[PDB]
């Protein structure tokens, strides 16, 4: 429970609570009451929405792609990363090194492409999703044998049903996830900087099982990610900068915070 | 082998959860761990800091 | 052996007596009080001012005529230019407090009517105007009463309030105001009126300059009737007392 | 089979359920855990932390370490203003990308007591006394010393400590306050002046800086919790 | 919210035009005039329009005030 | 349980319990057997429809709004309220203060435009409902980054469904929700009256997730409000007159009650 | 999977269904609760409250506190009537707007006693007797007071005490009636006469008034709660 | 963890609850609360009034 | 382990803090209290703002130039137009107080010179 205000009165002594050296390194910890007259305050409060699970725990769009029933584009791949959005991975990387489950759903959709067809009567879709770990055979084709998954875990879908969703554990070969890496794959320090294997968790193959009907139809796939069971060390500051790129830090200059007019006045400029 | 738990309530009553699978990566969210412990961050200085006497001296 | 039509009631320097009085309306039955400590969220220590503050406060009188619709108050505002009780809610952020109302019109046996006084918790008022709201000089009299129309009001583009009487300036029956705390001033029975009433809001203190608890009204249901050669002018008079009156956040005096 | 009513929710995907599902790997053995220095369970252990606050954010300050530094030297007179700012934690500019700020504004509410630390950086020769003020909302903002002494202040010497805290308490009529700009939430003003003039000797320099600190109390806590309007997107990041 | 969103002006004419924010309100601030002068990210009196004031200097004008989820307008005769 | 009547016979005394004084404010207690003979009547009645709950707890309509997958309304948004419709409005300004959850309930439906395209043949929509609490981004055009849903709540739902439902428990800053206000948000009593932020509880955002279709097709969504848990304080006089704002109080001036013939008249005129 | 069969109902909305729904903000704290005066559990508190009512609601006296005022005066005779209306507590134009009839028209069914309570307001001098009575269905109404005396009724004198109250009883077949106008669940007549003539000294007004308050007994209850056919609309207000 | 109550019945049977969630406001409506007391709103006088005396003496 | 220089006075909703004090000297040996049952003569019920009335009050500043003589200020008349305090010597026939006095100068090392703080009981002029 968060804590109580204590009541006092009036002082004059030797004892200089508000008085202090903040080249130590340490947050002074003055209440209130240390240097005005307080009541007794009883606090009901709970800090209970700014746990950590709290505040990570809800689902989260990280990637949407498409695929057609015809022509070149049959079947989609991704390599799963929360990087490419902006939102997770800004509160992600509150901290430096993580450790979490995962929660896995999807939504597919279809929309019905403009054609000149005619009489065109559609089947329903069913949708197979691949997830490969990294290593393994990847998908040529639609048609390619590797849909077999006689090892890999796969989803079947069909459209009008609750959207698929699975659980996935702690997969890193190290003990904790990493946000940041100070340092290069190679032990010359020549090649990419920031670059592991850390955090690799495969790729995501979705397709059409059948093609329904006669005319074109296009499907895009939403990946959600949510992280369960989390734990997290060393607070970072929060990401001032817009983000550039999924790979690395890089980022444009930016000013500490808006400007107002004066350091006097009371509004925004 | 259910577990009778206490739901978040207001100041100023239970609920049941049973587990289904195996592997507990496939459980729900931990969300009542209310832990806490600022001293890290905050005042880690070696040598104790109190109040009321001056900081440095 | 005494009468229950006398009572007496003496609040910081003041005393009020009555001869002809129904009995006191207690608010919901809650008397008031202070704040707790489990109940508050304002940290520093309040001020209580006492016999200072909470102290009978005479309002200037109105005339009840043959044809007079009604007049109303706001609580807050009736006394935030008087004594104390005015330069507190003027240095301070944050009040608390509750109220005796004390109404007061003599008559004659001939002179007939009755009267109705009522505390209306949150008394929020329409203009005439549907898009517009209506002015704080028209809601607000701090030293005189707002009267009520018995026509209704013209919307012309115009800030005013519809004072309709029976709509009661809030759209709903008069009649039905009695769910309210109140008492009736019948003549030929009554002679003064008394409500206390506690602190009645949705947080536990309230800046005193914006916010109107509570509007006192006034309406006479019966009129005003006299035979010829009786005293045609009679007045009706107001007098409040605030009542564990408490104050938070000091700062330099004035509202903006 | 047990005779079933299925109810309206059925089947629905809401962002913030909480409901066991079939893992996806079975039986797999997860890294065991070492042990870490500096584990977090609740982001209100990093709003306890001090950070340095913008002060002098003003034109091309902001792209430069000066919106940090705030001014002073020695005047011909006493009584005059250092600065002043609105009590708006996760709104003002001069808060809201601080350490307090950026985590107020994943959440609508907030409530609790602040703490501002300010530090001398002048020659130790260099003497000032300061009035650091506090006023709740209602009236203005203060334009005067005195009109400022009225309200919640501290009378800061400059001395062997360098740092001096004015703890601003939480004197709000409701439990909490919105994060966003609100005229009814309004929280009040924090001003400070010159109680005595800048005195140093020959050869030490006239001007100095000060630096100012927020941190959050022992009763701080935030509600609702919310996007942030500050990250935003375009396209895929690649 | 507009303060008094209905009134008649009646004469250099000041057309008042002072707004309110709701909390919700996050969007982009558009200003129109209406009868004639537009504000995106005649003369308005005030520089510092965006905290609240979209009055104008000078048959009915209309002043529109869009901040998304909210949206006023005022409505004033000149005579 | 109701009370039973007391049986009484014949009186002859000084208790005078028919007379008394209304000027005190106070409602005489008066059984029937105080003026009356009468017999013993046990009564099995029972007052549990007039609760406070059960008077309140039925879900109802306060809002529709319409958007469209093709042209310039793509997305639809309404700052929750209950004020914009009549009957709820008017069941809860019985009180002066409530304070409750809300149960909340959502009937999406889907309508076919006419149009001259031919060959359509449509896949099956599915909608989102997303929330935004009062201070965050809001989503300026239909593919908005903001409808990320990071920390937002959101709601995903496909035609032919049942409809979606969800628990909004008690959140406003005060202690009690307020139906009126008598003052203004300035301390200077300008500006707009009987508006505060005490019931302040964001804004609902709708949209379409696929297009579905080559032809046009128009959605409405209708919101329902139910309370559950309630307190209420403060007992008001109902609202004799027609609602005409949402925002305020006023009204048209309108009789106290119907007219008959005369004072004498048995029937309605 | 454990084997179930889903049974008609499902996926329905009956929005008077009670059932537990999946929270959208997880672990929110709430605003704790403070002390308020004046709390309600049951509408039939209010109920129990009295209320005047409009009587002379003839004409343009509806827009105006005319409706409430009852005349009565000096008469070269006994035995006339005052006034008259039926016991129909929800659908009548004299009681379907009293707090009573307000929360009577949300509701099919009513049962128990209703309390009347009349209230002098003429001069203290002015002395008068009345007759009340309340007659139940199967007759008309009495158009004597000799025929209005064979009825339930109190002879009132007026006095000291100005109120006097009239208990109307279930005097019913069945344990309910309709609040709507119905002859089957008929409910009887109301009427007031001229026991004795009022009579006044020189100098004081022969004209007064009277006023009537409606109150429900300690055995009223109601059931069936429906919609109310006072309040409407055509477009969504703003 | 099962609440085995009363259901509503006619004059002259139990139910059973389990709560599946852990924020109390996902419970079900409580419409078994009949609990009175209009002596606030009614009879709201300083001195109590005896039925069978004058109101005023 | 602390330095008798520096000393911290709370009084209502103010704070003053000096790292370089040499001490406080109390009147007479007696500390301000209130008017007791056995001492008064005034009948009616006395009223106490507290934390409203005593708290610091900060008046003008002087300048300490090379040829200053001095400066005087009545108590009761320096704080008879600040806040509360003025307010109910306003509304009141009868009062009654006592005082806590900071006197604040700092300078530098090599600035020199002396002042002498004396609170003088009936300074008939």
């Amino acid at each position: 429970r968060v804590a109580d205000t204590v009541g006092t009165g009036p002082t004059n002594s030797e004892a200089i609570p508000a008085l202090t050296a903040a080249e130590t390194g340490h947050t002074s910890q003055v209440v209130p009451g240390d240097t005005m007259q307080t009541r007794h305050v009883k606090n009901y409060h709970s800090r209970s929405e700014s746990t950590i699970e709290n505040f990570l725990c809800r689902s989260a769009c990280v990637y949407f792609t498409e695929y057609e029933n015809s022509g070149a584009k049959r079947y989609a791949e991704w390599v799963l990363t929360p990087r490419q959005a902006a939102q997770l991975r800004r509160k992600l990387e509150f901290f430096t090194y993580v450790r979490f489950d995962l929660e896995l759903t999807f939504v597919i959709t279809s929309t019905q492409q403009p054609s000149t067809t005619q009489n065109q009567d559609a089947q329903i879709l069913t949708h197979q999703i691949m997830y490969v770990p990294p290593g393994g055979p990847v998908p040529d084709k639609v048609d390619s044998y590797v849909w077999q998954t006689s090892t890999n875990p796969s989803v079947f879908w069909t459209e009008g049903n609750a959207p698929p969703r699975m659980s996935i554990p702690f997969l890193s070969i190290g003990n904790a996830y990493s946000n940041f890496y100070d340092g290069w794959s190679e032990f010359s320090r020549n090649g990419v900087y920031g670059i592991n294997t850390l955090n690799n968790m495969g790729t995501l193959y979705a397709r059409h099982v059948n093609a329904g009907s006669t005319g074109p139809i296009k499907s895009t796939i939403r990946i959600y990610f949510k992280p369960k069971h989390v734990k997290a060390w060393i607070p970072r500051p929060p990401r001032l900068c817009q983000y550039e790129k999924a790979k690395n830090v890089n980022f444009q200059p930016s000013g500490v915070t808006t400007t107002r007019q004066s350091i006097t006045t009371m509004t925004n400029t | 082998g259910a577990q009778v738990s206490t739901q978040k309530t207001g100041a100023h009553i239970h609920y049941t959860n049973i587990n289904y699978y195996k592997d507990a990566a496939s459980n729900s969210a931990n969300r009542q761990d209310f832990t806490q412990d600022p001293g890290k961050f905050t005042e880690p200085v070696k040598d104790i800091m109190i109040k009321s006497l001056p900081a440095l001296n | 052996g005494y009468s229950d039509r006398a009572r007496s009631i003496t609040l910081g320097n003041s005393t009020i007596t009555t001869q002809e009085c129904a009995n006191v309306v207690v608010g919901y039955g809650v008397w008031p009080d202070y704040l707790k400590d489990s109940e508050a969220t304002a940290e520093d220590q309040p001020t209580q001012p006492d016999v200072a503050t909470c102290r009978f406060y005479t309002l200037d009188s109105v005339q009840w005529q043959k044809t007079s619709p009604g007049w109303w108050w706001k609580l807050p505002d009736a006394l935030s230019n008087l004594g104390l009780f005015g330069q507190n809610m003027q240095y301070h952020y944050l009040g608390r407090t509750g109220y005796t109302v004390h109404v007061q019109c003599n008559a004659s046996k001939f002179h007939q009517g009755c009267l109705l006084v009522v505390c209306v918790p949150e008394a929020e008022m329409g203009c005439a105007t549907l898009d517009n709201t209506p002015s704080s000089a028209e809601l607000l009299g701090g030293d005189s009463a707002k009267e009520f129309a018995d026509k209704p009001v013209a919307s012309g583009s115009n800030k005013l309030v519809q004072r309709v009487v029976y709509n009661a300036g809030m759209g709903v029956g008069v009649g039905n105001l009695t769910i309210f705390p109140h008492q009736w001033i019948n003549l030929r029975t009554n002679n003064s009126a008394t409500i206390v009433m506690p602190y009645t809001n949705s947080v536990p203190m309230d800046n005193m300059f914006r916010h109107n608890n509570v509007t006192l009204m006034v309406i006479p249901f019966v009129p005003l009737d006299y035979c010829p050669g009786s005293t045609t002018y009679v007045p009706i008079t107001v007098t409040i007392a605030p009542m564990c009156a408490e104050y938070n956040g000091l700062r330099l005096a004035g509202h903006q | 089979g047990l005779p079933t009513m299925n109810t309206p929710g059925s089947c629905q995907f809401l962002t913030s359920d909480d409901f066991q599902s079939p893992s996806a790997m079975p039986q797999y053995d997860v890294t065991p855990e070492m042990r870490i220095p500096g584990e977090v369970k609740n982001l209100m252990e990093i709003a306890e932390v001090d950070s340095v606050v913008p002060v002098q954010n003003v034109g091309e300050k902001v792209n430069s370490m000066e919106a940090y530094q705030i001014p002073v030297r020695s005047n011909e007179g006493s009584g005059t203003q250092v600065f002043g700012f609105p009590l708006q934690p996760g709104y003002s500019s001069v808060f809201s990308r601080t350490l307090l700020g950026e985590i107020l504004n994943y959440y609508t509410h907030w409530s609790g007591s602040i703490k501002l630390t300010f530090m001398f950086c002048g020659s130790a020769m260099a003497t000032g006394k300061f009035l650091l003020a506090y006023s709740p909302p209602g009236a203005g903002a203060p334009t005067k010393r005195v009109d400022a002494m009225l309200g919640t202040h501290v009378v800061w010497d400059v001395g062997l400590q360098s740092s001096c805290v004015l703890c601003i308490p939480w004197i709000s009529q409701t439990h909490y306050r919105y994060v966003t700009s609100d005229e009814y939430t309004a929280g009040g003003f924090i001003t400070c002046w010159y109680q005595t003039n800048i005195v140093v000797p020959a050869d030490a320099q006239s001007s100095c800086y000060i630096m100012c600190f927020v941190s959050a109390c022992n009763d701080f806590s935030v509600r609702l919790l919310k996007d942030t309007p500050f990250i935003s997107q375009q396209n895929f990041f690649q | 919210s507009i303060t008094t969103p209905e009134e008649m002006i009646e004469k250099t004419a000041y057309l008042p035009c002072k707004f309110t924010l709701s909390p919700e309100d996050q969007g982009p601030l558009d200003i129109e005039w209406l009868i004639i002068i537009l504000y995106s990210g005649v003369h308005f009196t005030s520089n510092d329009l965006k905290s609240g004031d979209a009055s104008i200097n000078v048959g009915t004008y209309q002043c529109k005030v869009k901040k998304a989820p909210g949206v006023a307008n005022k409505k004033i005769h000149l005579v």
